[PDB]
């Protein structure tokens, strides 16, 4: 077989909440517009990569 | 309280923190003048009635 089933892929889909997040769209593709700088490295010392 | 971001080496290792901070209220007042006069006066006692 040439092309197999790709065990790679009989995985089943995990399971999945609904997230909050940006999603826009650029171009063809979504994609997450993110800036962490709130969520993470809000009042602590540690600067923002 | 603040919070933690676990870095790597070689950056130092941060701790927890916490902040406690005590405010003094601070006391002011205000004032009105309600002022009457004489003749005013014996009418409500009663007296010139």
């Amino acid at each position: 077989e040439a092309n197999r089933e790709t065990l790679d892929e009989l995985e089943s889909a995990p399971q999945t909440t609904r997230v909050r997040a940006d999603l826009v769209a650029i171009g063809d593709r979504l994609v997450f517009l993110e800036a962490l700088e709130k969520r993470i490295y809000a009042a602590t010392n540690v600067p923002y990569p | 309280h603040q919070p933690l971001i676990a870095r790597d080496g070689p950056h130092p290792v941060e701790q927890p923190v916490h902040n406690y901070m005590t405010k003094v209220i601070d006391r002011r007042a205000l004032n009105a003048a309600f002022s009457l006069a004489t003749e005013a006066i014996a009418l409500l006692t009663g007296e010139a009635l």
